[PDB]
């Protein structure tokens, strides 16, 4: 009886599934949930009250969204079961009880989490089996790598998680609630400074596909602000959905420096270079060495054009002189979670590691916190 | 041999106990089975000449009892019935296409026409000869059988003081989407294939008819030569018969002519050109329809701006409209649907009135109707079949259950009390006013910006929590829903184009100041005769009340007719065949009616080693139940106690088996 | 109990009337009551003391008339009933008492004519069943579409209602007083410029007559105020119902441009183009782009020839220089609004949102507040 | 040589302005700038074509009303550039370029808008040095406070601003577009529903003094609209200035409690109360106790009977039951403002953080940007 596993990688601001042993990800949709705002006045279209991700998306004006997940944690459970039911069934078309299903999540994350997400998996969908496995993990295995540290930077959280050889240290592991929603907000609030005024959701996204199409890192901050401010060669132009040009100048890369200068925003922690040190700087001295050797990106956040050189740049200026940093990126830092959750399901060995449900039935949902990590 | 002619006598009716006995019963070459008030009659491809005239005498109504079930008991019985109660009645022929529907309908005109001894004399009086022609005008291929019955046949013989009048003949419920629109592996009505088979030189010349394989009225089906059985031969017997008639050949030059038309009107296209403010229409070439209109006997520019342009017309004065691809496609389509509908009108009415009997006199019914269909893929018109079964399911159960009840109170006064659930409320679910399916279906008609999707979603939102209604799990464009005879589940492709029978007044108004006499009075017979709707399926509605209305102001009383394997062969049949042809049937229902009954002189005499069970009882009403249901602490399931004893329930037939199971586990 | 419902588009100028599911309303008439003015001196002919809009149409010349409905608001309800009791009974011959009935209203109308005009179709004609519904969704019922702006121009009013997938958006709702009535006065005044005199009501429905036969909206305003004082080619005559011939120039089209420039009549506001483009910039953007390809007409004013292209200019002018605007004139801009009440009225999933007898009577008339819009 | 800075509030609709050292405005006054519309037939008085906010407010019928500061952005440059030169010398009949002056501005404004109100203000009153200063802050000034937060809602904008100790908090700044001038609006919209309609600028104004002389806040919505609609206790009546008598009923309470409740223009914000809490809820929890004791208001539109028992309740309700919460509402919430910007400039600690005709000389505009805030 072949049966492969589902992998739904629900991340912060994305859903990202379809099964194991493919090499992408079937389906790639927002994870929202919209409810319309004004009065319907034709008889006959005011039934659905409700639209997934995709549906949500496309009609933005006339209803709210609201992200389940807010910075990891899941806040609304019922907007969170509408979205893997219809994950499940309107988009995958695959009745979810004929197949295993794993889930990801962060590392620091807190157990209730995981006990009503284990529940809900169980009760309603009842499926088969479930795992839930830490992003970081799952990112090494499809680097196909087996030591360094994984830099997860979601739009929810940004962790890190070093490995030697298989082996984790989990009092290294550092967790910044600092990830690309943040930098989505505070370009909206930098955006006021030449006058467009972004307050709706609607509107909200819009500045986040800004953020996803110019915003961009640079090797020296201030070099490039005086290049900014001396000039016009960084000007970029966008267009909005009525057909309106927008100019934006310096505030192209002031909008992802937060990532290594949090107290723009005000957050008293560090960048994620300095995470990053202080993490190795946590770990043994041979370990050390090849965490110095073996720096790896994952997350959609990472993939600002730049983002390397600089990290790199900060990493040699933190490091001893003497060493080969060398910072691997990939150009799967989207959805390399979920290619290393689809290795890790398709193996034959991880058969004996998922979570049956008769071992639920007798020993409760504490389980989950057992058989994980 | 084997009579098993009631079976409500055995010990428990179960389905397979059904099928066996039909079973031994056609084994036996019995046919007909005679089920109290309902008869049951399966094809036996065997060429059966029962008797002769003599099967009246033999087969009257004076030794029911002892009389073998047979087809022609009812015709006795239905002159005993209205001799004493002094009231008509209705017969239906009912059952899947093949199932010698029209055989029976012969067999039961050739008995009441030879039961008075007056048909050798007056033998002119020009009944059934029509029947192949409505057969010809209202049979088509379907994908089970090449002759099936799409419309519902009534024939009224009429009756004065024993004489045997002259009949009238209808049709109430034509599917009009088959004209249109056809299935893969399926085809039109058989007479236009007939027509352009049967084809005569000087109309090829004459009339352009040279693209008979490529008309999109007929292509549609993708293999129109699946039923090369039928011939040209069909075409020179049918002409035959319509000269018999008294026919001139004019009439039948025009209603070649109107074939013609709709046959051209199936091959014409529009283009989405460009036009002020918008795309709306254009018609591609003008030369076919100048032809139809050279042989329609009327304006071509009439029917320019009767199918491109929409008039909205006031007192003060008269807006024209141009037309969307889609709106121009459903224009045509409705012409061609009320042409062929006034067509086959015009020639009942000429035939009804050819043989016109005499008014305010008596009247038997025989109606045919469709079967129960189920499909590998459902569409609109089965699903319209399937209402019209539900509907005369409802009244068969309504008969059975008044024939339980009428039994009951025969027997003790104090049995009328038993009650029955009916179906009901799936025909509140297909046509309920509010926020039934078919309502739903009209009001997206009208509905700006509809499709397929926003109907079913609709569909799914206002019967979600409906016990027979059944979301399908996957996003998949279908439904299901619970039947008598089970689940069935259609498919939303394409209904909206299947209800646009919107024919505006200037239609009517150009085909009425046609130039040919014919089309002319049609049209204005029509809008004399004209509260209605614009959808096929409001139609449909109407004329199935129109026949409800009919069978209720008479006594129904019917006949079923099964089918063997349909691969023709005499005397063979699969068991599975046979229990699907009883689901669809509807017979199945009385076992639900039945919801048990013994006589207890059986339960005395065969049951001698129950308890060492003395068999010394006389008595039918002494006291031997509550005797062991007190002794042995039997659960007292029984409401009370009988005096035939017809208490029996299932749970202590159970209760029974399991004692007789574990006593009997002496040694 | 087929009973069919009767669709009442009471107008500001004209009443269209008929049953549901025809394709044109069975009677249109003026809403007009006229009186005698003069004294009667044949003994028997002093009988009838009002005529309705067509008798009153007849004789204008001896008897005086006034629209009850004035900018929209019903002035006089006595007027009003007695038109009401004629289409009833006089024009359809049919009872009220046996038929539901529609009416249609603007959209930012005071509540007290609600309330009375209920109170009057409950108690007087004991009507079943009624509703109110803005005269610009109805629009849009007709023209089959579900996205838009409505312009519906009458005669009283001339009012803007964007709606988006049946959502309507109530605070983009824009309503101007300056309709055909004004701009029939504006004609009567702009004809002394050549000596003719039009003083009374039946000079004024003349005037009205004159402008609904000759006038029209040019593409430029300056080009054609040269064109025609510059030559004779625009000059066209009009015969009055006296055999006396009139010549009009320039003022053929310089009675509707005031749509386009209310100035000319002194109200502050801004042009009907001018209008439909902020209540567009009072939408959302998503919205703004299907507001901008769906634009829609309706109402009598509105059918001046060359109405379409000039506004489609300015609002192109208007609008930004990358979108599509396409302006919706069918050819039923007079009672759209009819055919779109028809439409409703015939739906069978409308059945559930009349106003029963019983709810009116146990609630009171505030209802029609609750239920409608 | 002293010489006393002025002070000039030019707040969104009103503009405020006085020396330092006092405690009441000199000179107050709307900031509109009137144009005549009509054709003027005396010969001799068609001169004085734009008159200032006072001489335009006293012939409000022959000409039209524009704000050149729209939503706290300055539109009109020309109109701005008029209104200062008036309050500069018909007004004060100060000479500015002996006297340096202090501008309000608020939080989020754009950029453009500062450089070019330095530029205005240094080259064409040739002022020895000027300041620009967010109400806020000037705000806390005048409340003899050093911690809590502004809640300063003018009629172009509505912001919060929290302070501990005279360290801001940027990060937890918000700032909402709905403000007076749309309750002003609302109500024009919201008052046809008895008949009358107001369309014209003066209609406008005399619906802003309705506002501003009738409505109020109440404690509970539902209950009130139960209370208006049950009786005719809350009724008032006001006199047009023809002598035309109209009445109010539940629209005197329903046209402020928007603040409250903004999805009544369709605005998808959150009222006062939700924005404020959720400023604390973005500021440290040793910060949010002492924001929660020490609410404070400003602005002209915070001025209605019984707002500061309604935000309390909602506070109160949002906030943890244990907490005290304190809403300070002194009786001067208009020119708060300027009573804190006159004391900071009487400062002679102030007197080193001017911006100096050199500094503007040597370095441009772009210091008003490192000087302020
Ligand atoms: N090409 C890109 N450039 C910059 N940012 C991106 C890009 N693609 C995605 N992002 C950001 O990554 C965030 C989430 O991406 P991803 O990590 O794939 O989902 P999740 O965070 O749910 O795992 C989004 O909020 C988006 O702003
Ligand atoms: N009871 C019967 N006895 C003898 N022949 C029969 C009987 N019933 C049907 N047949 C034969 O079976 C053939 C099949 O006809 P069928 O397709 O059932 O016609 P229809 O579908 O119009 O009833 C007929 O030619 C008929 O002669
Ligand atoms: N063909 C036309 N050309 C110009 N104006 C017209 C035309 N037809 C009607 N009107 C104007 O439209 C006004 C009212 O028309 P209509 O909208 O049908 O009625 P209502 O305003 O009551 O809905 C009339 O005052 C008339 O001046
Ligand atoms: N007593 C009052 N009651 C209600 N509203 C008021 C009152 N006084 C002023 N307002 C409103 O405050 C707004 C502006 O006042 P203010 O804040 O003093 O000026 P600015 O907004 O320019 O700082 C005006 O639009 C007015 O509607
Ligand atoms: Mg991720
Ligand atoms: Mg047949
Ligand atoms: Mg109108
Ligand atoms: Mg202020």
């Amino acid at each position: 009886d072949e049966t492969t596993a589902l992998v739904c990688d629900n991340g912060s601001g994305l859903v990202k599934a379809g099964f194991a042993g493919d090499d992408a990800p079937r389906a790639v949709f927002p994870s929202i949930v919209g409810r319309p705002r004004h009065q319907g006045v034709m008889v006959g279209m005011g039934q659905k009250d409700s639209y997934v991700g995709d549906e949500a998306q496309s009609k933005r004006g006339i209803l709210t969204l609201k992200y389940p997940i807010e910075h990891g944690i899941i806040t609304n459970w019922d907007d969170m079961e509408k979205i893997w039911h219809h994950t499940f069934y309107n988009e995958l078309r695959v009745a979810p009880e004929e197949h295993p299903t794993l889930l990801t999540e962060a590392p620091l994350n807190p157990k209730a989490n995981r006990e009503k997400m284990t529940q809900i998996m169980f009760e309603t969908f009842n499926v088969p089996a479930m795992y839930v496995a830490i992003q970081a993990v799952l990112s090494l295995y499809a680097s196909g790598r087996t030591t360094g540290i994984v830099l997860d930077s979601g739009d929810g959280v940004t962790h890190n998680v070093p490995i030697y050889e298989g082996y984790a240290l989990p009092h290294a592991i550092m967790r910044l609630d600092l990830a690309g929603r943040d930098l989505t907000d505070y370009l909206m609030k930098i955006l006021t400074e030449r006058g467009y005024s972004f307050v709706t959701t609607a509107e909200r996204e819009i500045v986040r596909d800004i953020k996803e199409k110019l915003c961009y890192v640079a090797l020296d901050f201030e070099n490039e602000m005086a290049t900014a401010a001396s000039s016009s060669s960084l000007e970029k132009s966008y267009e909005l959905p009525d057909g309106q040009v927008i100019t934006i100048g310096n505030e192209r890369f002031r909008c992802p420096e937060t990532l290594f200068q949090p107290s723009f925003i005000g957050m008293e922690s560090a960048g994620i270079h300095e995470t990053t040190y202080n993490s190795i700087m946590k770990c043994d001295i041979d370990i050390r060495k090849d965490l110095y050797a073996n720096n790896v990106m994952s997350g959609g956040t990472t993939m600002y054009p730049g983002i390397a050189d600089r990290m790199q740049k900060e990493i040699t200026a933190l490091a001893p002189s003497t060493m080969k940093i060398k910072i691997i990126a990939p150009p799967e830092r989207k959805y390399s979670v979920w290619i290393g959750g689809s290795i890790l399901a398709s193996l034959s060995t991880f058969q004996q590691m998922w979570i049956t449900k008769q071992e639920y039935d007798e020993a409760g949902p504490s389980i989950v916190h057992r058989k994980c990590f | 041999e084997d009579g098993v002619e009631d079976m409500t006598q055995l010990e428990d009716l179960q389905e397979t106990t059904v099928l066996a006995n039909l079973k031994t019963r056609f084994e036996r070459n019995l046919i007909y089975t005679y089920i109290g008030s309902i008869l049951v009659s399966v094809n036996p491809y065997r060429m059966f000449a029962i008797y002769g005239p003599e099967q009246v005498q033999q087969y009257s109504g004076r030794a029911l009892g002892e009389n073998p079930p047979h087809l022609f008991a009812i015709a006795n019985l239905a002159f005993a019935k209205m001799l004493d109660a002094k009231q008509n009645q209705c017969v239906i022929i009912s059952g899947e296409s093949g199932s010698g529907k029209t055989e029976a309908t012969k067999l039961i005109l050739r008995c009441l026409a030879a039961m008075n001894q007056r048909r050798d004399v007056m033998q002119q009086i020009k009944i059934l000869e029509a029947t192949p022609l409505l057969e010809a005008f209202g049979n088509a291929k379907t994908v089970r059988n090449d002759n099936s019955s799409r419309f519902g046949k009534f024939v009224e013989i009429f009756l004065e003081g024993g004489v045997i009048c002259g009949a009238i003949t209808s049709q109430y419920l034509l599917e009009k989407s088959r004209i249109v629109f056809q299935a893969k592996n399926e085809r039109n009505y058989h007479i236009f294939y007939e027509l352009l088979a049967g084809l005569p030189a000087q109309l090829r010349q004459a009339f352009s008819l040279q693209e008979a394989e490529t008309y999109y009225y007929l292509n549609q089906g993708g293999n129109c030569e699946i039923a090369g059985k039928s011939d040209a031969d069909d075409f020179r017997r049918l002409l035959a018969a319509m000269e018999v008639l008294g026919f001139t050949s004019e009439d039948q030059d025009s209603i070649f002519r109107i074939l013609a038309s709709i046959l051209h009107l199936g091959n014409v296209y529009f283009e989405k050109h460009e036009t002020d403010a918008q795309e709306v229409a254009s018609v591609v070439s003008a030369r076919e329809i100048q032809a139809v209109a050279e042989l329609l006997q009327v304006s071509p520019e009439g029917l320019q701006k009767a199918i491109t342009f929409k008039v909205t017309e006031t007192i003060r004065e008269k807006i024209f409209t141009p037309l969307t691809v889609e709106s121009a496609v459903d224009a045509r389509d409705a012409i061609a649907k009320v042409l062929y509908a006034l067509l086959f009108g015009w020639l009942i009415t000429r035939v009804n009135a050819l043989v016109s009997p005499k008014q305010d006199t008596l009247s038997i019914a025989i109606l045919d109707i469709y079967g129960f269909e189920d499909l590998s893929f459902n569409s609109f018109e089965q699903l319209c079949i399937n209402y019209a079964n539900e509907n005369l399911q409802y009244l068969f159960n309504k008969i059975v259950f008044q024939e339980e009840q009428e039994e009951y109170i025969r027997e003790q006064m104090d049995w009328r009390e038993i009650a029955f659930a009916d179906n009901q409320p799936c025909i509140n679910l297909i046509s309920l006013k509010p926020y039934g399916i078919l309502r739903i279906l009209d009001d997206q008609c009208c509905f700006p910006q509809a499709t397929d999707h926003t109907f079913l979603q609709k569909c799914h939102y206002h019967h979600g929590a409906n016990p027979l209604y059944s979301k399908p799990k996957m996003p998949l464009p279908e439904f299901t829903i619970k039947h008598y005879a089970g689940k069935v589940t259609y498919q939303v492709h394409k209904f909206l184009d299947k209800n646009h029978d919107q024919v505006r007044q200037d239609v009517l108004d150009l085909f009425v100041h046609s130039r040919t006499r014919v089309v002319a009075h049609l049209f204005s017979s029509h809008a004399a005769q004209t509260y209605k709707a614009h959808t096929v399926a409001a139609k449909f509605q109407q004329s199935l009340l129109d026949l409800v209305e009919k069978m209720e102001r008479c006594n129904p009383l019917f006949v079923r007719c099964l089918k063997p394997n349909h691969k023709k062969e005499p005397g063979l049949f699969e068991p599975d065949v046979m229990m699907a042809q009883l689901r669809y049937s509807g017979v199945l229902e009385t076992v639900r009616i039945r919801k048990v009954r013994l006589p207890f002189q059986v339960f005395i005499d065969r049951y001698r080693c129950l308890v060492a069970l003395k068999l010394n009882v006389p008595a039918d009403g002494d006291m031997c139940v509550s005797l062991l249901s007190r002794l042995c602490t039997v659960t007292p399931d029984m409401y009370r106690v009988g005096i035939s004893k017809l208490f029996l329930k299932e749970h202590l037939h159970q209760l029974l088996e399991s004692m007789r199971e574990r006593v009997q586990n002496r040694a």
